[PDB]
């Protein structure tokens, strides 16, 4: 709806340092970087064929780092120290985050690429707190009255 | 108007948004202006899918 | 204070791969976008990518995906830059000046522009200069410059000490890959044919120097 | 989808003077001007928002979806090229030079030695010196035949004295097809010429 006729394309992350190319996140002390390259490609045309599958799950590896520059240049560096015992982690995907591709400036055809990743961590919190605007009660109010101040003599 | 807000969590992701709050209106999208590629373009959910990692 | 620099001119040979550098450190640039533009000769300006010195996340146009490559290699005080791009597979017709430029706002305006580095592909790689003279029969007189690679080559007369209405005519390239411009100097009507005048070009990329002394 | 335009984009005027220049966009406009073979610089950004360090006589005239660029007191400096620029696409700009110096061009031939065609190569050049428009037509041909296809032209900057132009057409030819006619004719018809002018030359 969003753009007028273009189909829609999905690539995964162009380049960049591993915490955009990769999905960073954390779990009970140590980090995790899980590729997610396979739920990042696609196209979508006219919709006229239906292709059905199975249930099949799909299996991502994730690789695991220790020494996390987590903020660019503020973080100090770290050095997570390994976790005792199987860990699982269960959580929801709530938001994603994309980012558009620039046009040509010769003839476009009729399609538009989204890629995943990227941003810096403000927008992790911006997609939340964006119903909540901050105001000060001014609570002295002026308005006529027909009341004057019977004034003693 | 409330008081104040609700629970947020500081939950850090990059790729992802893990384990944050769901929109009950529909599949929304944000941004800046979705004309300007330099901002990015941030897509909500109304179903979450289950993560197993 | 910004001085915003780019490296000099590299040459490659077709299906090579290219590699021009762009540095930034006189102000806070750990937050700013950093575009790349390049400009077919004689020809509008083209975008070629935007990367994030925060993330080094890159962003390309539909044709120049796959073959370009954006990278940052940052300093350890974050205060010293330099950016790097790189075109790998280099096509035929792709010879232009590569500009890096700075992102002020969320206006998409450019402030800061680099110097901007030439880059030309082509086969017939290098070679000295030939240059064969023209026989007058005002009026003109010529010393064509063929048969050269790669560009620039200097042009004077007389040691430089005539150059008398000089018109040198840029360096126009040929099928061949061996670039050839015509440079004339006015000169009177009736007293040609007999006077005698001397062309000495220089081919800085090959080192070559030949003197000419045309001739009626 | 983002459309962009231009003026007619071929406009010329004199020292001292005011022009405008014509940009329809829906977005934001950044006007650059840039200089030959030099990185352009930043003007007016916004529209009408007039950059640090930017010469008053620059005016931005945002009205609806048309933009204007009036610059006063045209001045020699100011002969670049102007272009407007939104987020990605960039128009192919304008021609700005002087104007109205009128002059007659001067179709010049000079037939060349017989040693390049030892190394088994022709090379003869028709020359067009001192005019202006640029615009002309300037064709080779074999005793006065059809020509075409096998000229590379080209033309110098604006010339600074006179505000002029000058015009370069170098021809290629084989061995047979360049001594098989010995004479040729180079007619190049102006608007700086009042009749149209045809060459003739000698080998000797
Ligand atoms: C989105 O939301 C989900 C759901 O809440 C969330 O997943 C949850 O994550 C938390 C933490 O990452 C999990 O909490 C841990 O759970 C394990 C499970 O252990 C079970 O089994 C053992 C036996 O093996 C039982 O003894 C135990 O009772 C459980 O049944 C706990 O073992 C963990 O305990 C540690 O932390 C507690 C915090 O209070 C301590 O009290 C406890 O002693 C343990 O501490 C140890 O480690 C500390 C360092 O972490 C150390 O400081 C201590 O000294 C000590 O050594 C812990 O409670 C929770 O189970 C997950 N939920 C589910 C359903 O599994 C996601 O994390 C969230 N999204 C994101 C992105 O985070
Ligand atoms: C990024 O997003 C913002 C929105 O947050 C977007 O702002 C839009 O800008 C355009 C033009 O820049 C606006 O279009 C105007 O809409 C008003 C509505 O009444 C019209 O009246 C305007 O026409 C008059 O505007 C001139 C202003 O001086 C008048 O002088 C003149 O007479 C015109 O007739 C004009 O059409 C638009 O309203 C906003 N808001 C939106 C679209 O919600 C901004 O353009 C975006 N940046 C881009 C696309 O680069
Ligand atoms: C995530 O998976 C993708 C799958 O496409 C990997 O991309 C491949 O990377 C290798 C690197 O050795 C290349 O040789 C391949 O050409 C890439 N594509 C394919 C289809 O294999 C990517 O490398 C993975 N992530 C990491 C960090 O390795
Ligand atoms: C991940 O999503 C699932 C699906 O909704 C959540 O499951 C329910 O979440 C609500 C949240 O208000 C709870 O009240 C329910 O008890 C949950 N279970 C069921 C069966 O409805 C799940 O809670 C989400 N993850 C987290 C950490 O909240
Ligand atoms: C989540 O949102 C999507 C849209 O963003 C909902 O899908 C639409 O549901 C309405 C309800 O009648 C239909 O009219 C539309 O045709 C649906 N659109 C599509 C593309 O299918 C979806 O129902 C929502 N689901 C939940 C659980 O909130
Ligand atoms: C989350 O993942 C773990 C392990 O990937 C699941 O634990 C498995 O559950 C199945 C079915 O209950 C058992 O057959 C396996 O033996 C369990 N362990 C392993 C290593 O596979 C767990 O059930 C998953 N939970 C959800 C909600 O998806
Ligand atoms: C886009 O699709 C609509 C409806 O399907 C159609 O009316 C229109 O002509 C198409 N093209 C453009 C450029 O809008
Ligand atoms: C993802 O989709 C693209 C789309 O054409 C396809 O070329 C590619 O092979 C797919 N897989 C990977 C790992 O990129
Ligand atoms: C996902 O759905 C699309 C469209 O129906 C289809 O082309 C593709 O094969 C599906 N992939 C999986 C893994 O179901
Ligand atoms: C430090 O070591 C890394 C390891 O690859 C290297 O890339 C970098 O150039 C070195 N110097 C600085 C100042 O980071
Ligand atoms: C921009 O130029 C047009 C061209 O005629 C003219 O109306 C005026 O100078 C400007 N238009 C505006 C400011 O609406």
């Amino acid at each position: 709806e969003h753009f007028p006729n273009k189909t829609i394309s999905f690539q995964p992350p162009s380049g960049g340092d591993l915490e955009i190319t990769m999905h960073h996140f954390n779990c009970r002390g140590e980090f995790f970087y899980c590729n997610t390259t396979q739920l990042f490609n696609s196209t979508w045309i006219n919709s006229t064929t239906i292709k059905e599958y199975n249930d099949t799950i799909i299996y991502l590896p994730c690789k695991i780092k220790q020494i996390i520059n987590m903020w660019q240049g503020v973080g100090q560096c770290m050095y997570a120290p390994p976790i005792r015992g199987k860990i699982n982690c269960v959580s929801n995907i709530t938001g994603i985050l994309l980012t558009r591709d620039g046009g040509d400036a010769n003839a476009t055809n009729d399609t538009e690429t989204f890629r995943p990743g990227g941003g810096n961590i403000k927008d992790n919190w911006r997609s939340e707190l964006y119903k909540y605007k901050v105001v000060q009660i001014e609570p002295l109010g002026i308005a006529p009255t027909k009341c004057k101040r019977r004034v003693v003599e | 108007s409330v008081q104040c807000t609700h629970g947020i969590k500081p939950v850090v992701s990059t790729q992802l948004l893990l384990n944050g709050s769901l929109a009950e209106g529909e599949i929304i999208i944000r941004s800046e202006n979705l004309t300007n590629n330099a901002k990015t373009i941030i897509v909500h959910l109304n179903k979450s899918v289950e993560i197993n990692c | 204070q910004v001085q915003l620099l780019q490296s000099g001119a590299a040459v490659t040979k077709p299906g090579a791969s290219v590699r021009v550098s762009c540095e930034a450190s006189g102000y806070n640039i750990r937050d700013y976008f950093i575009h790349w533009w390049r400009q077919a000769p004689g020809q509008g300006l083209q975008w070629v990518g935007w990367i994030n010195p925060k993330t080094g996340q890159p962003n390309n146009p539909r044709q120049f995906q796959g073959r370009v490559s954006l990278t940052r290699h940052a300093s350890w005080d974050f205060d010293t830059y330099s950016f790097y791009m790189d075109l790998k597979a280099l096509r035929s017709d792709d010879t232009a000046v590569y500009f890096c430029a700075r992102q002020r706002s969320d206006y998409w305006d450019f402030d800061v522009w680099g110097s901007g580095t030439q880059v030309t592909v082509s086969s017939a790689s290098t070679k000295g200069p030939s240059v064969f003279p023209l026989a007058p029969s005002t009026a003109a007189l010529g010393c064509l410059v063929k048969d050269y690679f790669p560009e620039p080559v200097t042009v004077s007369w007389n040691s430089g000490a005539l150059t008398s209405g000089v018109h040198t005519f840029p360096a126009v390239l040929q099928s061949s890959g061996l670039y050839s411009l015509s440079s004339v100097v006015t000169v009177p009507s009736s007293s040609l044919g007999t006077q005698t005048y001397i062309c000495n070009v220089n081919h800085k990329p090959s080192n070559t120097k030949v003197d000419k002394k045309v001739e009626p | 989808d983002i459309q962009m335009t231009q003026s007619p984009s071929s406009l010329s005027a004199s020292v001292g003077d005011t022009v405008t220049i014509t940009c329809q966009a829906n977005g934001y406009l950044n006007w650059y001007q840039q200089r030959r073979g030099k990185a352009p610089k930043l003007l007016i950004y916004d529209g009408s928002k007039l950059e640090r360090g930017v010469p008053s006589r620059f005016s931005g005239r945002r009205w609806g979806q048309e933009y204007n660029l009036t610059i006063n007191n045209l001045q020699p400096e100011d002969i670049a090229t102007y272009f407007c620029q939104v987020y990605e696409f960039v128009v192919p700009g304008t021609r700005l030079d002087l104007k109205r110096t009128v002059a007659a061009p001067s179709v010049f031939i000079f037939p060349p030695s017989d040693e390049q065609l030892k190394s088994g190569t022709a090379s003869v050049v028709c020359l067009l010196n001192n005019f202006y428009p640029r615009e002309a037509k300037v064709q080779w041909k074999v005793d006065n035949a059809l020509q075409s296809g096998n000229s590379q032209e080209s033309v110098t900057e604006q010339d600074s004295k006179d505000s002029t132009y000058s015009l370069s057409s170098t021809l290629t030819l084989s061995k047979a097809d360049y001594e098989k006619h010995k004479v040729y004719a180079c007619e190049v018809t102006h608007q700086g010429l009042s009749s149209p002018v045809t060459k003739s030359f000698n080998r000797g």
